[PDB]
C-alpha cells in the first residue's frame, strides 16, 4: 500500500521496496517525535482551548451583565420591589427587562456568528478526513507540507487532529540536463523521466529520485528530427534488440 | 449545437496560451472604538452615567480586537506561505518567456512590478497614511474632513502589520521561486530546472506530450508574452476591474461615516446634543435624557460591531479561498476544473 | 473663516454638535474644536516578567500630546513609540505594533523595537541547462488541529431576567416571542454541533477492528 502511495507521488515502487527498513524507521521516529513535540509546547491545542475559553467567557459575561442598572434606580429586582408600589416599580422593571433582553440578544447573535465559523472549520475537517485519510490527495498543502502519502486522524476535545505523512525530497545534486537527445537524425524525448549528465555520460532518471539508467529505445520516444528542439544534445540511444541479433 | 455522432470525434490541431485575472479580497480595515468619546464626548456627567453600563464596550472592543487580529492573520496566511525569500537571477534568459511585467521593477522605490503598480494606482484608499495629527485637524476645520470627524468621535483605523512593501517582497519571493524551480519549493527544497523544461512538465501534466512544447517553444513564448501584455492593457482600460477591493474600502468608510452621522439621532430625547441638555436641565431630568441618548448610541455601536463581525466572516472566507488558490495554483499545478482559470491549468 | 448670516448665532455639523459660535460682545465667529484626540496603545510584557511599558501614540509625529517623554523616542508609521529602544537588527515578530514594526523584551533588560524579518534570504542557482535532483528523502509527519464543535447552551429567559419574581414574570409575558426566537436560534446551534461531529467522524459506517498481529513490515502504529 505504501508502494502504491509512492507511485501516487511519482516515485517508482522499487525505491520503497529497496529502502523499506529506512522508510519504516523514519516513519516510526517521526511518529515518536509527534508526542514529544505536542507535550513540549503548551500552545499546541490553542484553537480548541480558545473555543472552550470563548464559550466560558461569553457565559460569564452574561452573568456579570446582570449588575447593570440600564438607567433604572437599581439593578436589583428585590430592591426595586421592596421600595416602590407596582406603578412606580413597573417603569424600573421594564428598564431592566429591556436591558437584560438586549444582553441575551447580543449573546445569541455572537453565538450564531461563532457557530458559523465553527461550521466552516468542521466542513474543512470533514473534507480533510475524506481527502487525506480516506484517500491520497494531489492538492498542494491540503494534507501537510510536502508530497502527501497518507494521513491519520486522532480525536481531540471539541476537534480533530490529523497526522499528515508526507514525502520530502532531500540531498539534491546538481546535474547538466537536456530537453532532447539526437542519435540517428531523430529527436529522443524521455517517456517518464528527465535526461541528466554527470559530466561525461548521459542518463535518464525519474524526476523525484536520482536513479540513473542507460538511455534506450524503451526509455524514450521519437518525435521529429534534430533541427527544431533548442538545446538538443548529441548522444547514443542504445537499442537492446540488436545485440541479441 | 454539438455535431454529435456515434463514430465522430473532434480533435484540436492548435492551442492558445491564455492568461486571465482573478481578484480576491484578503483583509479589511482594522478599527477601534472609544465608547466614552463616541457617546459622552468630553462630558463628565455622561461619562459617570456610562460607568453603570461599562462592560458592553469591553465586549465591543473584544470583538473589534478579534477582527483586527484576524485581518493580519488573513494576510499572513495568504502571502507568507514560504519563509524563504527567493531572489530572481540577474540574467533573465528563460527560453523566450519574459516576466518583466510581473517581476519587480528596480527603478521604483516601492520595488513593485508594473502590474502591481497599476493595481495600487487603481485602488483608491480612504487615507494616505495612518498619522493624522491634532494640529492639521485643528488647522483644516473648513475642509470638514471625514477622517477628522471620525477621530474626534473616537473612531480610529489601525494600520496593518505588514506593509505593502513586505507584501510585494513575499509576492516577489513566490514569483522567483516559481520561475526558477517549478513546484518543488512548495514541497521541499527549491530544485532548479530550466523554464522550458518546467513548461514541458506542465504540458505533461495536462496530458500533452512534451515534444509539442519543445517544437512550438517560440510560438508558446510569444503567446504567453502577448497575453501578459494584454493583461496590463485590459486592467488599465477597464475601470471596474478592482471593484471587489474598492467595495471593501467603500463599505468600511460608509460604516464609519454612518456611525458619525447617527450621533444626530434624538433617540426619543429632547435633543441630540449633550451640551444643550446639560445647559437647560438639572441633573435628574438631565439623567433621564442622557440615559436615552446613551442607550441609543450604545445600540448604534453594537449594530456597527455586529455588521463588522459578519463582514469579517465573509472576508475570512475569501482569504481562506485566496490562500488555497495560492497553494494549489501558484505552488503547484491543479487538476481541479475552473479552480485556477478557464482552460487546462 | 465662516461668515454667519445676521439672524444666526450657532453653527452645527453633520453630527448636530455646535462647532461654531458668534461671540456676543465682539461679533466674530469662533470655531469650536474638542480637546481630546488621538489613539493610544500600551505595549507590555507580562506583569509577572516586568512592570516596564512602552506607549504608542498613534496620531503623534515626534519628528507633544503625550503623557510623558522618556529617553527612547522612536517614530514609526504606526505612531510615536515612547519607552522602547530601537535596534537595527531584524527578528521574528513577538509583539506586533504595526507598519512592519514589532516589539520584544530582550537583554539589564528593556523593551526593544525593530523591523520584522520576513524570512531567510535565498537564491536559486538557475541556469538554462542545469537541474537539481534529490538523492534521498525524508518521511515527515506534521500535525493539523481543527475545531469541530463548540459547547451547546440553553437559556431560561425568565430565570435570567426575572429570577423567582412573579411581578417581573408577569411583566415579561408581554414579550414572549423574543425569548422563543432566542431559544430557536440556540437550539439550531446545538443541533448543528452534533451534526458537525457526525459529519467529521461518522464517515464510514463499518466499525473496523485492527488485527491482533501487528506485523506491518516494520511500520508501527
Ligand atoms: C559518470 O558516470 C559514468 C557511468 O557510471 C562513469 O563511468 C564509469 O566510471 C567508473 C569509475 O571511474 C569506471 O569503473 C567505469 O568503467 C566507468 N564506466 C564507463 C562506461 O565509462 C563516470 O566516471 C562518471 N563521471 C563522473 C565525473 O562522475
Ligand atoms: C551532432 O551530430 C551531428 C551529426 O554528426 C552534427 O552534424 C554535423 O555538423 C557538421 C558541422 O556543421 C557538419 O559538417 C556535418 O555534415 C553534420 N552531419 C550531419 C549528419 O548533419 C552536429 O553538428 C552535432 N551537434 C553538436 C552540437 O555537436
Ligand atoms: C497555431 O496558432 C498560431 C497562433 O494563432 C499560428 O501562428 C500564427 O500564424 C499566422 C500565419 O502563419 C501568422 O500570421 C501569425 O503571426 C502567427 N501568430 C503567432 C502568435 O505566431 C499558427 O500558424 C497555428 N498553427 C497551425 C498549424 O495552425
Ligand atoms: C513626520 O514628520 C516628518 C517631518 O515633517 C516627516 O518627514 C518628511 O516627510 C516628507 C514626505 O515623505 C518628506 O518630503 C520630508 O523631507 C520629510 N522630512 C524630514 C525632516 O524627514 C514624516 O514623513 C512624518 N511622518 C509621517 C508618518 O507622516
Ligand atoms: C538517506 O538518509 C538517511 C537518513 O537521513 C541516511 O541514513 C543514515 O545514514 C547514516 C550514515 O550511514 C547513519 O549514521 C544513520 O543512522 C542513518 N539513519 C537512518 C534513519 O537510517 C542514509 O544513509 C541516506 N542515504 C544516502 C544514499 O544518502
Ligand atoms: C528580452 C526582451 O525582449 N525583453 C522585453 C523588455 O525589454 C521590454 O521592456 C518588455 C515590455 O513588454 O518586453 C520584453
Ligand atoms: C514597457 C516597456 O518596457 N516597453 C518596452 C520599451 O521601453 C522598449 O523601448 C521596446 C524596445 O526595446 O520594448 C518595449
Ligand atoms: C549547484 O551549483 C551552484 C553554483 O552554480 C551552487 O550554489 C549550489 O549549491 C549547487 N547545488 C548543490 C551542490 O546541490
Ligand atoms: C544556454 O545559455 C548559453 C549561454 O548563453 C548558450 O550558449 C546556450 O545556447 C543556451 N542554451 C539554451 C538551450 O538556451
Ligand atoms: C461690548 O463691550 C466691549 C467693552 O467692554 C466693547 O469693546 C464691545 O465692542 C462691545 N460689544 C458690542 C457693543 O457689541
Amino acid at each position: 500500500q505504501m508502494a502504491y502511495r509512492f507511485n501516487g507521488i511519482g516515485v517508482t515502487q522499487n525505491v520503497l521496496y529497496e529502502n523499506q527498513k529506512l522508510i519504516a524507521n523514519q516513519f516510526n521516529s517521526a511518529i515518536g517525535k509527534i508526542q514529544d513535540s505536542l507535550s513540549s509546547t503548551p500552545s499546541a491545542l490553542g484553537k480548541l482551548q480558545d473555543v472552550v475559553n470563548q464559550n466560558a467567557q461569553a457565559l460569564n459575561t452574561l452573568v456579570k451583565q446582570l449588575s447593570s442598572n440600564f438607567g433604572a434606580i437599581s439593578s436589583v429586582l428585590n430592591d426595586i420591589l421592596s421600595r416602590l408600589d407596582p406603578p412606580e416599580a413597573e417603569v424600573q422593571i421594564d428598564r431592566l427587562i429591556t436591558g437584560r433582553l438586549q444582553s441575551l440578544q447580543t449573546y445569541v447573535t455572537q453565538q450564531l456568528i461563532r457557530a458559523a465559523e465553527i461550521r466552516a472549520s468542521a466542513n474543512l475537517a470533514a473534507t480533510k478526513m475524506s481527502e487525506c485519510v480516506l484517500g491520497q490527495s494531489k492538492r498542494v498543502d491540503f494534507c501537510g507540507k510536502g508530497y502527501h502519502l497518507m494521513s491519520f486522524p486522532q480525536s481531540a476535545p471539541h476537534g480533530v487532529v490529523f497526522l499528515h505523512v508526507t514525502y520530502v525530497p532531500a540531498q539534491e545534486k546538481n546535474f547538466t540536463t537536456a530537453p532532447a537527445i539526437c542519435h540517428d537524425g531523430k529527436a529522443h524525448f524521455p517517456r517518464e523521466g528527465v535526461f541528466v549528465s554527470n559530466g561525461t555520460h548521459w542518463f535518464v532518471t525519474q524526476r523525484n529520485f536520482y536513479e540513473p539508467q542507460i538511455i534506450t529505445t524503451d526509455n524514450t520516444f521519437v518525435s521529429g528530427n534534430c533541427d527544431v528542439v533548442i538545446g538538443i544534445v548529441n548522444n547514443t540511444v542504445y537499442d537492446p534488440l540488436q545485440p541479441e541479433l | 449545437s454539438v455535431a454529435y455522432s456515434n463514430n465522430s470525434i473532434a480533435i484540436p490541431t492548435n492551442f492558445t496560451i491564455s492568461v486571465t485575472t482573478e481578484i480576491l479580497p484578503v483583509s479589511m480595515t482594522k478599527t477601534s472604538v472609544d465608547c466614552t468619546m463616541y457617546i459622552c464626548g468630553d462630558s463628565t456627567e455622561c461619562s459617570n452615567l456610562l460607568l453603570q453600563y461599562g462592560s458592553f464596550c469591553t465586549q465591543l472592543n473584544r470583538a473589534l480586537t478579534g477582527i483586527a487580529v484576524e485581518q493580519d492573520k488573513n494576510t499572513q496566511e495568504v502571502f507568507a506561505q514560504v519563509k524563504q525569500i527567493y531572489k530572481t537571477p540577474p540574467i533573465k534568459d528563460f527560453g523566450g518567456f519574459n516576466f518583466s511585467q510581473i517581476l519587480p521593477d528596480p527603478s521604483k522605490p516601492s520595488k513593485r512590478s508594473p502590474i502591481e503598480d497599476l493595481l495600487f494606482n487603481k485602488v483608491t484608499l480612504a487615507d494616505a497614511g495612518f498619522i493624522k495629527q491634532y494640529g492639521d485637524c485643528l488647522g483644516d476645520i473648513a475642509a470638514r474632513d471625514l477622517i477628522c470627524a471620525q477621530k474626534f468621535n473616537g473612531l480610529t483605523v489601525l494600520p496593518p502589520l505588514l506593509t505593502d512593501e513586505m507584501i510585494a517582497q513575499y509576492t516577489s519571493a513566490l514569483l522567483a521561486g516559481t520561475i526558477t524551480s517549478g513546484w518543488t519549493f512548495g514541497a521541499g527544497p527549491a530544485l532548479q530546472i530550466p523554464f522550458p523544461m518546467q513548461m514541458a512538465y506542465r504540458f505533461n501534466g495536462i496530458g500533452v506530450t512534451q515534444n509539442v512544447l519543445y517544437e512550438n517553444q517560440k510560438l508558446i513564448a510569444n503567446q504567453f508574452n502577448s497575453a501578459i501584455g494584454k493583461i496590463q492593457d485590459s486592467l488599465s482600460s477597464t475601470p471596474s476591474a478592482l471593484g471587489k477591493l474598492q467595495d471593501v474600502v467603500n463599505q468600511n468608510a460608509q460604516a464609519l461615516n454612518t456611525l458619525v452621522k447617527q450621533l444626530s439621532s434624538n433617540f426619543g430625547a429632547i435633543s441630540s446634543v449633550l451640551n444643550d441638555i446639560l445647559s437647560r436641565l438639572d441633573p435628574p431630568e438631565a439623567e433621564v435624557q442622557i440615559d436615552r441618548l446613551i442607550t441609543g448610541r450604545l445600540q448604534s455601536l453594537q449594530t456597527y460591531v455586529t455588521q463588522q463581525l459578519i463582514r469579517a466572516a465573509e472576508i475570512r472566507a475569501s482569504a481562506n479561498l485566496a490562500a488555497t488558490k495560492m497553494s494549489e495554483c501558484v505552488l503547484g499545478q491543479s487538476k481541479r476544473v475552473d479552480f485556477c482559470g478557464k482552460g487546462y491549468h | 473663516n465662516k461668515k454667519f448670516l445676521p439672524f444666526q448665532q450657532f453653527g452645527r455639523d453633520i453630527a448636530d454638535t455646535t462647532d461654531a459660535v458668534r461671540d456676543p460682545q465682539t461679533l466674530e465667529i469662533l470655531d469650536i474644536t474638542p480637546c481630546s484626540f488621538g489613539g493610544v496603545s500600551v505595549i507590555t510584557p507580562g506583569t509577572n516578567t516586568s512592570n516596564q511599558v512602552a506607549v504608542l501614540y498613534q496620531d503623534v509625529n515626534c519628528t507633544w500630546r503625550v503623557y510623558s517623554t522618556g529617553s527612547n523616542v522612536f517614530q514609526t508609521r504606526a505612531g510615536c513609540l515612547i519607552g522602547a529602544e530601537h535596534v537595527n537588527n531584524s527578528y521574528e515578530c513577538d509583539i506586533p505594533i504595526g507598519a512592519g514594526i514589532c516589539a520584544s523584551y530582550q537583554t539589564s533588560q528593556s523593551i526593544i523595537a525593530y523591523t520584522m524579518s520576513l524570512g531567510a534570504e535565498n537564491s536559486v542557482a538557475y541556469s538554462n541547462n542545469s537541474i537539481a535532483i534529490p538523492t534521498n528523502f525524508t518521511i515527515s509527519v506534521t500535525t493539523e488541529i481543527l475545531p469541530v464543535s463548540m459547547t451547546k447552551t440553553s437559556v431560561d429567559c425568565t430565570m435570567y431576567i426575572c429570577g423567582d419574581s412573579t411581578e417581573c414574570s408577569n411583566l415579561l409575558l408581554q414579550y414572549g416571542s423574543f425569548c422563543t426566537q432566542l431559544n430557536r436560534a440556540l437550539t439550531g446551534i446545538a443541533v448543528e454541533q452534533d451534526k458537525n461531529t457526525q459529519e467529521v467522524f461518522a464517515q464510514v459506517k463499518q466499525i473496523y477492528k485492527t488485527p491482533p498481529i501487528k506485523d506491518f513490515g516494520g511500520f508501527n502504529f
